[PDB]
C-alpha cells in the first residue's frame, strides 16, 4: 500500500523494500551461505578430503549435487554398500579402492520368504 | 462369592493405535553470524569471550547425532529386508491397509500416508540438517518388519526368517496367551472378520480424531515456538540504543559503540545459552521416548509380549508397526474376553478318597453336572483321569466336592 | 507470597483413594482379569492357585497348605505397619522431594 | 558337585514395600510481580527488555500439566470403580490393614 | 537469572519425576494388573501379588 516500503515478515527481518526511483517493491533476500564440513578418513589410511557445503546449491559454489548440499571431491557411485561415513539424506561416503566415493546407503540385503 | 466363578463364552479382536515420538529435527546454529551478523569488529569481541561459540557447536552436533541414532536404533533392528510374497491371501486376513502400496509413488501404506498427510529461520544463520534416513527407507524398513512378521512369525527377530503359515502363526500366538489352538482353527472366520473390522475402524478412527497425533505435532510446534523465540530475540534492545548491528557501527564513536556491542553480545549470548539447554532438555525427552519406542518394537512386533498393558489393552497377540513423521505408530493386536457367563466352582474332586486337580483348566459346573474347562474359555469336557491328577487326599483339602472321574 | 502461587493438584487425595481402594476391589475379586478386560469373578484362593502355578508350583502345595499360607500373609501385613511405623526414612524419597 | 542337588521343603511369603515419587507440587510464578511489583515504570521496562516472562510461564504451566498427567497415567489404570464384598472373608486372608 | 535458573532447576526436576512415574505407571500395570516374571522388578523372590 502506498503508505512506505519498509516491508517486514513474521521473522522482524527486512523482507521487501520500495526504492527511491520507481515505487518498485524488491523483495531482500539474504546472501547465499551455509557451514562446511570436512568428509575425511582416519589420517593413517590417507590425507585425501571431501568438502560438503550443506544447503548450498552446487551452481552457487568432482561436484555433486545432493539434498543436503553440494558435496565437491566425492565420485558418485551407483552401487549401494552399508553406511560408513553419514553425509545427508540417504547419502554415505566411504574410502573404497583411492578415492571417497558417496552413494546410497544400502539397508540390507533382499530376503524374500517363500511364504 | 465362596464358590462362583465367571468364565468367557465368547472373545472379540480390539486393534489399539499407539504413537510416540522417535525424533526431532536437527537443529545447526552458526554462532558468529547469529550473534554478529556480518560485521568483523564484533567478531573480535566475540572472540575474546571464550569458547562459549565451540560448546553450543558441539552440544548441537550431539543432539543431531543423538537424534540419527535414536531412529537408526529404532527402526533398523531387523538385518534383512524382508517381501511380501505376490499372491496376498493369508487365511482370510486382510493387510491392505497396512501393506505398502505399490500403485503410489510414495510406496507407503494407506494408513502412513493418512499420517503423512494428516500432520524462513535460515536468514539469520540458523540451519537445519536433513535426518540421515529418509522417509523412503524408513517406510521401507517399516514393510520390511512387516512382511517379516507376517510370513516368519517372530522367527526372524531371533535367528533367520522361518517360513510359517499365517494361521499357525496365530495359533501359537493364542497358545501363548494360554488359549488353545482349537478355538482358533475353528473360529478362523470370525476372527478374520472381526481384525479386519477393526482395521478399517483404525483408519477412521484416525482420520476423524486429530487429537491423537498430538504428541508429534506437539514436537513440531515446540521446534518452531523455540526458532521463532530465537529470532525475535535477535531484535530485542538488551538496554542498548538499537538492535541493528551495522546501525550502531555506522552510528556510534568507538567506545561507545564498543559498550553497546557488548551489551548485545551479553544478550545473544543468553539467548543462546537458553535455547540451547531447552534443546537438550527436549532432546533427552525424545530420546527417553525413542528408548520406550525401541522396546515396544523388539518386544510387541518381534515377539509376543506377556507384559500387562505394555502391548496395548488386553492380552497381547501382535502389532504392526507404520512409519510417521518424527515417530512410528504401533498397531496392538490384542484378544479381549467378552459374553461372560458365571459358573458354580470348586478347588478339587474327591474320588474314591482321593483329591482330583485339573492339570490345566478349572471345575466347573452348570447345576447338575462338572466339567474342566481352560481359564479364558468356555469349552466343556468329560473330568478324566488324562487331564486330572490326583497328589493328595481328600480330608485336608477345602471345599472339595464329591464326583465320579471317568476313565 | 511474594507473587509465587502452588496450584492445587487436579486429583484430591479423596479421588486417589477411591482408584486405590477400586484398583484393591478389583485385584482381590477379580484376579488379573480386570486389567486385561470385563472384571470376571473368582475365589480368592483359586485366583492363588493360578499365581502359584505361574511360578511353577502346582496349586495342590496352595489347597494343603492353606491355612498356613494365609496366616503367613496375616503375619507379614500386619508386620509391614510396624515396619513403617519404626523407620520413618522409608518414606525418605517423598520427604526428599518436597 | 556332579551329582548333588538342592530342593526346597518350605516357603515364606514376604511382604516389601516400595515407595516411588509419582507427582511434584505444582507452581506457578508472576514474572511481573516477581521482577517489578506494582511499579508501572519497571514493568514498562521489563516489557522493553524481551519476552522472557512468557516464555518461563509456558514452561511451568506446561510442569504442571505433566504432573496431572503423571498422576493420571499412574492412578487410572481402571475405568470402572469396583466394590468389595460387604462380607471381608477370602479363605482366611485379612485385607482389613489393606 | 534468577527466576531462569529455578526454572532451569525445576525443569530438570520434573524430567525425574518423569522418569520415576513412567516407573511406577509400569509397576501398577506389571505387577497389579497382573502377574510378572521378570526377575526383581515385582519385590525379591518369586512375584506373586
Ligand atoms: C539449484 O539446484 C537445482 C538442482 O539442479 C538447479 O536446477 C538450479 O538451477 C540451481 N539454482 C540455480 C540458481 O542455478
Ligand atoms: C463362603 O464360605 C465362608 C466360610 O465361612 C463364609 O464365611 C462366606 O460367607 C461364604 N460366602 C457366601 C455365603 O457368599
Ligand atoms: C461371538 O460373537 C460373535 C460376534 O458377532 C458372534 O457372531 C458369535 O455368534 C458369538 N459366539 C457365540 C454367541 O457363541
Ligand atoms: C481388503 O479390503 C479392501 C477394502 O477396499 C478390499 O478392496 C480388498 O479386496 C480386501 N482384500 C482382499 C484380499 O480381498
Ligand atoms: C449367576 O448370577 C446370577 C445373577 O447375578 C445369579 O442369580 C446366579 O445364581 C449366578 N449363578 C448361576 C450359576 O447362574
Ligand atoms: C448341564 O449340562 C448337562 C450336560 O451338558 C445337561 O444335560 C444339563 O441339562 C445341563 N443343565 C443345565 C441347568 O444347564
Ligand atoms: C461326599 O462328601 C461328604 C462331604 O460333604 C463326605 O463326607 C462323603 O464321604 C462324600 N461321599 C463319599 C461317597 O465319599
Ligand atoms: C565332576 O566329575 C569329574 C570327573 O568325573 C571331576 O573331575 C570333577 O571334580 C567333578 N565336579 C566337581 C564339582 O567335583
Ligand atoms: C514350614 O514352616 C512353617 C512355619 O511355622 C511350619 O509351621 C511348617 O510345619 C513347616 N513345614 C514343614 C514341612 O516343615
Ligand atoms: C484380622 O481379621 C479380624 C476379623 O476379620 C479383624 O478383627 C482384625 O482386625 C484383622 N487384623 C488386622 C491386623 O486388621
Amino acid at each position: 500500500l502506498p503508505f512506505q516500503q519498509f516491508g517486514r515478515d513474521i521473522a522482524d527481518t527486512t523482507d521487501a523494500v520500495r526504492d527511491p526511483q520507481t515505487l518498485e517493491i524488491l523483495d531482500i533476500t539474504p546472501c547465499s551461505f551455509g557451514g562446511v564440513s570436512v568428509i575425511t578418513p582416519g589420517t593413517n589410511t590417507s590425507n585425501q578430503v571431501a568438502v560438503l557445503y550443506q544447503g548450498v546449491n552446487c551452481t552457487e559454489v568432482n561436484v555433486f549435487q545432493t539434498r543436503a548440499g553440494c558435496l565437491i571431491g566425492a565420485e558418485y557411485v551407483n552401487n549401494s554398500y552399508e553406511c560408513d561415513i553419514p553425509i545427508g539424506a540417504g547419502i554415505c561416503a566411504s574410502y573404497q579402492t583411492q578415492s571417497i566415493i558417496a552413494y546410497t546407503m544400502s539397508l540390507g540385503a533382499e530376503n524374500s520368504v517363500a511364504y | 462369592s465362596n464358590n462362583s466363578i465367571a468364565i468367557p463364552t465368547n472373545f472379540t479382536i480390539s486393534v489399539t493405535t499407539e504413537i510416540l515420538p522417535v525424533s526431532m529435527t536437527k537443529t545447526s546454529v552458526d554462532c558468529t553470524m547469529y550473534i554478529c551478523g556480518d560485521s568483523t569488529e564484533c567478531s573480535n569481541l566475540l572472540l575474546q569471550y571464550g569458547s562459549f561459540c565451540t560448546q553450543l557447536k558441539r552440544a548441537l552436533t550431539g543432539i543431531a547425532v543423538e537424534q540419527d541414532k535414536n531412529t537408526q536404533e529404532v527402526f533398523a533392528q531387523v538385518k534383512q529386508i524382508y517381501k511380501t510374497p505376490p499372491i496376498k491371501y493369508f487365511g482370510g486376513f486382510n493387510f491392505s491397509q497396512i501393506l505398502p502400496d505399490p500403485s503410489k509413488p510414495s510406496k507407503r501404506s494407506p494408513i502412513e500416508d493418512l499420517l503423512f498427510n494428516k500432520v524462513a529461520q535460515k536468514f539469520n544463520g540458523l540451519t537445519v540438517l536433513p535426518p540421515l534416513l529418509t522417509d523412503e527407507m524408513i517406510a521401507q524398513y517399516t514393510s520390511a518388519l512387516l512382511a517379516g512378521t507376517i510370513t516368519s512369525g517372530w522367527t526372524f527377530g531371533a535367528g533367520p526368517a522361518l517360513q510359517i503359515p499365517f494361521p499357525m502363526q496365530m495359533a501359537y500366538r493364542f497358545n501363548g496367551i494360554g488359549v488353545t489352538q482349537n478355538v482358533l482353527y475353528e473360529n478362523q472366520k470370525l476372527i478374520a472378520n472381526q481384525f479386519n473390522s477393526a482395521i478399517g475402524k483404525i483408519q477412521d478412527s484416525l482420520s476423524s480424531t486429530p487429537s491423537a497425533l498430538g504428541k508429534l505435532q506437539d514436537v513440531v510446534n515446540h521446534n518452531a515456538q523455540a526458532l521463532n523465540t530465537l529470532v525475535k530475540q535477535l531484535s530485542s534492545k538488551f538496554g542498548a540504543i538499537s538492535s541493528v548491528l551495522n546501525d550502531i557501527l555506522s552510528r556510534l564513536d568507538p567506545p561507545e559503540a564498543e559498550v553497546q556491542i557488548d551489551r548485545l553480545i551479553t544478550g545473544r549470548l543468553q539467548s543462546l545459552q537458553t535455547y540451547v539447554t531447552q534443546q537438550l532438555i527436549r532432546a533427552a525427552e525424545i530420546r527417553a521416548s525413542a528408548n520406550l519406542a525401541a522396546t515396544k518394537m523388539s518386544e510387541c512386533v518381534l515377539g509376543q509380549s506377556k507384559r500387562v498393558d505394555f502391548c496395548g489393552k488386553g492380552y497381547h497377540l501382535m502389532s504392526f508397526p507404520q512409519s510417521a513423521p518424527h515417530g512410528v505408530v504401533f498397531l496392538h493386536v490384542t484378544y479381549v474376553p467378552a459374553q461372560e457367563k458365571n459358573f458354580t466352582t470348586a478347588p478339587a474332586i474327591c474320588h474314591d478318597g482321593k483329591a482330583h486337580f485339573p492339570r490345566e483348566g478349572v471345575f466347573v459346573s452348570n447345576g447338575t453336572h462338572w466339567f474342566v474347562t481352560q481359564r479364558n474359555f468356555y469349552e466343556p469336557q468329560i473330568i478324566t483321569t488324562d487331564n486330572t491328577f490326583v497328589s493328595g487326599n481328600c480330608d485336608v483339602v477345602i471345599g472339595i466336592v464329591n464326583n465320579t472321574v471317568y476313565d
